RNA sequence: AAGAACCUUACCUGGUCUUGACAUCCACAGAACUUUCCAGAGAUGGAUUGGUGCCUUCGGGAACUGUGAGACAGGUGCUGC
RNA sequence: CCGGCCGGGAACUCAAAGGAGACUGCCAGUGAUAAACUGGAGGAAGGUGGGGAUGACGUCAAGUCAUCAUGGCCCUUACGACCAGGGCUACACACGUGCUACAAUGGCGCAUACAAAGAGAAGCGACCUCGCGAGAGCAAGCGGACCUCAUAAAGUGCGUCGUAGUCCGGAUUGGAGUCUGCAACUCGACUCCAUGAAGUCGGAAUCGCUAGUAAUCGUGGAUCAGAAUGCCACGGUGAAUAC
């Protein structure tokens, strides 16, 4: 992928940590069915005011090696190419070509 | 009780872990039962291998998580010590419970 | 045999007649069934006409036939008239709730028109 | 003294013991009848019996698990069949006469990529 | 057509894996970032040194890197003054305690990466490649392989046409699983672009 | 194949009457793997059938099939601008397998209503010669019997 | 649609834009992006000119809009047929 | 493409920035960090409450931030003939 | 306290390791006394048992400079960067690949049996209460052969519908709602009520499949905040045919 775009995802990382608790607190007030209304809606407002990068689903997984937002695997971090690189070479433990 | 679960990558080396395992296990005095083997979690992965599509080209890789299970029935107050300092080789992640 | 001011089938079980209401269907007419007490295997040419009255009853509960079609013209026509997306949509006669229409979309846009 | 054998078909395992009785015949702590809906289910589990014409003079308790009701059936025929080799060998040449020693070693064919199923391929054009 | 990786093929059954460390699904990517992480260090701060394998283990919250390499002196240096350094920076990388262990390579002209860095380093030199292909081949049959095979694949010699030229000696029976078939690659930034070279070297078989 | 088929698959005879033809009779009437489907509808036909007329189920079935049952049948061969419909004579294992199969085909474009009902009825005709398939083997006959020049062969 | 527990959704700048133009009477039509924003009672009279990606559509908000997102009545894609 | 509401997103309309979002290296300034108010669609710009430390050749470096010229950085731009 | 529930047992099924077995080994015939072939015994398996991985020299200067790397060229107050809106979801049309159907071998209602394999820690989420349902509240348990996902469905027993564009079929649309997410208008999934279309087996033509395969029925996973009729696996039922 491009540097820009690797650094947009890890500055929408290093925001989602910054402001994960203010969130967390607001959507409690928000789906708390025992708040006011006054207190559901100042909380709409103030969650409207927070960055919208600081929201986790903001984020795209990337292939740590190479940036690219497709064919990830959360087990490995990386993309279909770069697993099946590594895996190959044998720098994936355990892990080797399946027949069954 | 004593309760190890032994989780590795490899039959071979955990079956040497587990063997070492009751080894010290019965020279500190305690008896033991096992080992267990709990049931091997085979995590299967696909995947394209051309960059570009050739959707039909795939490899399936397979990680196989071999787990052991050690029980230590009267555990004898040497036996947890040496258990417990044992140092068990790289490769292998050992969970000591109660 | 005659509710809501239609005439609903004789031959058939009471849930499937009723359902030939414009706005009654099985879930209402199971409704309107235990509600007036009636069996729901019977046959309409088989039912006490103080059951028929009953069951007229049930139904007046309702909006069905023409107020129920009235109001769902009064709706689209809002909807026309307001000119939103939703009324664009229904002017022009494609898909309202967001379907695909580079293919396929043949329910509202009629059979194939060649070139 | 119980005889036992140790039944397998698909995916199903049947452990079957024997002994000589009134001819009660009992699955997973329940009548035969009243287990196996299908008349070929029941077919199957008594086909040994039948064949070797000792079906009144055995008593059977039976546990099976995993499969379905074909698979199951099958199961309790193997082991059967195996229970009664353990308890005469001088039945065994009309048992594989007949062909039921020989576990049926026909499992569901794995999924295969590039194709939809086993073997049925996604539909082909040459445009 | 396309061929299965020589290595891939046989890792679970006459080769070993050059990372044995177990963690589950919550440390499996971090540790995966930071092994690739150290091993790229250590190639690009080693790149004289001819490092032929990095093998990583981690056993308790500790790194331990066995750098099989051609040259140890080389790469230890007086005393320990080098290794101490590399250890530093890769305890750093990996946040966590390291232990580097340097072990000794005999024979460079019978492993694939070795042979295959030297080759590529010829052709950035400019040597003919046929030449280094059959220094490669002859070396490798000397020292005794049960047999070698040499690929070289790209813009050779500057041309503008890329071609595929491959030398071989011995058995190199790559369908065979339990036939030790050590294989490697290596690219060469030329001024002409990348050439890819391929060893394959059999030793022998269980 | 170019090579050659192995022994037939064995049959498990069916439970009801132990008849290795109408289990082939219940497979070829079986659709999308429902056995039990057509088992019962073959037995409820076959009891419907024997009560209508008065023979055993097995016998009478015997006979529908017999009504139906070709003995010679026409394939095609190439020599030049038209093709030869050769007529063969039929082994009894085809016989039977396409007296069942014209037999369900006829059953199954009947304007009954259970599939049961339709495959005692169509069966009942065959019996005197009327369903569609016996239709079926008077056109087959009648074909051979054109084409009977072409028999030499 | 949005669910009825976190009530409606109206964005913050929108709102106050909205909330000073009508205390404040008559004014601009309120040039505006948040097409995701809920027209509110109090948003009869005011024109606003909803973005749609290029233009900002103008809507002369009435009663019978209350409820819906102001960037219904902005469509986003020209046509006007094939061949015609 | 193993999964486009914003993101992804590479495209379009506008609002903005140009040693730059991301790298090294030069100098200067400043701990960082946290919270809060205004305007703007947001970018971004005004502020500012608190903070003003971690080692120390205690004077300076280590980090983290801004500024100031660059050598460069950046390109999902073209060429798979 | 009829539930392996508890004491217990190590037999059994399973779990996982290590071994044994199948080799044309034996018999007969055929066969150039050879390879081998046609059968037979035995055996769970009989002839490379079933399946998978394994893709030779080379061909298409086949595909990818948009995974990545990369020679050369090009842009650089920009062809780089940031932001909010929009588009990738547009629709007179045409093609490919699928899903649901056109019904009685079925639909609906009630009761009920039988699975394998997988996942899970800002995650799977019991039990309980509320809601007609999506779901909501409190909330244990579990990184797990323990807990949850998660009652498999087809099947079987009874009733009903009785061949009708129909209790088939579900498109479309109106109203009301749940959840995720800053945010569901463009442009989500799902739920309730209502509406109920085209379709009655499809021209020329054309595809898959010889076994537990096709056909048919459900289940899980990856991707993923939400978003499968796709893809990848798993089992249940289960044939005809090959002269
Ligand atoms: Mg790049
Ligand atoms: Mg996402
Ligand atoms: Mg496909
Ligand atoms: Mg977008
Ligand atoms: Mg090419
Ligand atoms: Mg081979
Ligand atoms: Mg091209
Ligand atoms: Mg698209
Ligand atoms: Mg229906
Ligand atoms: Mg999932
Ligand atoms: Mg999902
Ligand atoms: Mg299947």
């Amino acid at each position: 992928a491009k540097q820009s775009m690797k650094a947009r995802e890890v500055k929408r990382v290093a925001l989602a940590d910054k402001y994960f608790a203010k969130r967390a607190e607001l959507k409690a007030i928000i789906s708390d069915v025992n708040a006011s209304d006054e207190d559901r809606w100042n909380a709409v407002l103030k969650l409207q005011t927070l960055p919208r990068d600081s929201s986790p689903s903001r984020q795209r997984n990337r292939c740590r090696q190479t940036g690219r937002p497709h064919g990830f695997l959360r087990k490995f971090g990386l993309s279909r190419i770069k697993v099946r690189e590594a895996a190959m070479r044998g720098e994936i433990p355990g892990l080797k070509k399946a027949s069954w | 009780r004593i309760r190890i679960r032994l989780k590795a990558f490899d039959h071979r080396l955990i079956d040497q872990a587990t063997a070492e395992i009751v080894e010290t296990a019965k020279r500190t005095g305690a008896q033991v039962r096992g080992p267990i083997p709990l049931p091997t979690r085979k995590e299967r992965f696909t995947v394209l291998i051309s960059p570009h599509v050739n959707k039909d080209a795939r490899d399936q890789y397979e990680i196989r998580t071999h787990l052991r299970l050690v029980d230590i029935v009267e555990p004898t107050e040497k036996t947890v010590d040496a258990l417990m300092r044992l140092d068990l080789a790289a490769g292998v992640d050992v969970q000591i419970s109660l | 045999a005659r509710i809501a001011g239609i005439n609903i089938p004789d031959h058939k079980h009471a849930v499937i007649a009723l359902t030939s209401i414009y706005g009654v269907g099985k879930t209402r007419s199971k409704a309107i069934l235990a509600a007036a007490g009636i069996a729901e295997d019977v046959k309409i040419s088989e039912l006490s006409e103080g059951q028929i009255d009953t069951l007229r009853d049930e139904v007046a509960k309702f909006v069905v036939e023409g107020d129920l079609r009235r109001e769902i013209s009064m709706s689209i026509k809002r909807l026309m008239d307001l000119g939103c997306y939703r009324g664009l949509r229904h002017r022009r006669g494609l898909p309202v709730r967001g379907q695909r229409t580079k293919t396929n979309a043949r329910t509202r846009k009629g059979p194939r028109k060649p070139i | 003294n119980q005889y036992y054998g140790t039944g397998r078909r698909k995916s199903s395992a049947a452990r079957v013991f024997i002994k000589p009785g009134n001819g009660k015949i009992v699955i997973n702590q329940r009548s035969l009848e009243q287990y196996f809906g299908r008349e070929t289910a029941r077919m199957v589990v008594r086909q040994p019996l039948e064949l070797v014409d000792m079906v009144e003079k055995l008593d059977l308790y039976i546990t099976v698990k995993g499969g379905g009701i074909s698979g199951q059936a099958g199961a309790i025929r193997h082991g059967i069949t195996r229970a009664l080799m353990e308890y005469d060998e001088s039945l065994r040449s009309e048992l594989r006469k007949a062909g039921f020693v020989t576990r049926d070693a026909r499992q569901v064919e794995r999924k295969k990529v590039g194709l939809r199923k086993a073997r049925r391929r996604p539909q082909f054009s040459k445009r | 057509g396309q061929k299965v990786h020589p290595n891939g093929i046989r890792l679970g059954i006459v080769k070993p894996w050059n990372s044995t460390w177990f963690a589950n699904t919550k440390e499996f990517a971090d540790n995966l970032d930071s092994d690739f992480k150290v091993r790229q260090y250590l190639t690009k701060e080693l790149a004289k040194a001819s490092v032929s394998r990095i093998v990583i283990e981690r056993p308790a919250k500790s790194i331990r890197v066995t750098i099989h390499t051609a040259r140890p002196g080389i790469v230890i240096g007086k005393k320990g003054e080098d290794v101490e350094k590399l250890r530093k920076v890769v305890a750093d990388i990996a946040g966590v305690p390291a232990q580097i262990n340097i072990a000794e390579v005999r024979k460079p002209e019978l492993d694939a990466k070795l042979v295959a860095d030297s080759i590529t380093s010829q052709l950035e030199r400019r040597v003919m490649f046929r030449r280094a292909m059959k220094r490669a081949v002859q070396n490798a049959m000397r020292l005794g392989a049960k047999g070698i095979k040499v690929e070289v694949s790209g813009r050779l010699g500057g041309a503008e046409i890329a071609r595929t030229e491959w030398y071989r000696e011995g058995r190199v029976p790559l369908h065979t699983l339990r036939a030790d078939i050590d294989y490697n690659t290596s690219e060469a930034h030329t001024t002409y672009g990348v050439i890819g070279v391929k060893v394959w070297i059999f030793k022998g078989e269980i | 194949p170019r090579r050659r088929v192995i022994g037939q698959r064995k049959i498990l005879p069916d439970p009801k009457f132990g008849s290795e033809l109408l289990a082939k009779f219940v497979n070829i009437l079986m659709v999308d793997g429902k056995k039990s489907t057509a088992e019962s509808i073959v037995y409820s036909a076959l009891e419907t059938l024997a009560q209508r007329s008065g023979k055993s189920e097995l016998e009478a079935f015997e006979v529908a099939l017999e009504n139906v049952r070709p003995t010679v049948e026409v394939k095609s061969r190439r020599v030049g601008g038209s093709t030869y419909q050769v007529p063969v004579e039929v082994r009894p294992v085809r016989r039977n397998a396409l007296a069942m199969r014209w037999i369900v085909e006829a059953a199954r474009k009947r304007g009954d209503k259970s599939m049961a009902l339709r495959l005692a009825n169509e069966l009942s005709d065959a019996a005197e010669n009327k369903g569609t398939a016996v239709k079926k083997r008077e056109d087959v006959h009648r074909m051979a019997e054109a084409n009977k020049a072409f028999a030499h062969y | 649609p949005r669910s009825l527990k976190k009530g409606p959704f109206i964005d913050l700048h929108l709102l106050k834009k909205v909330e000073k133009a009508v205390e404040s009477g008559d004014k601009k039509p309120l040039r505006t992006w948040s097409r995701r924003s809920t027209i509110f009672p109090n948003m009869i009279g005011l024109t606003i000119a909803v973005h749609n990606g290029r233009q900002h559509v103008p809507v002369f908000v009435t009663d019978e809009m209350v409820g819906h997102k102001l960037g219904e009545f902005a469509p986003t894609r020209t046509y006007r047929g094939h061949a015609a």
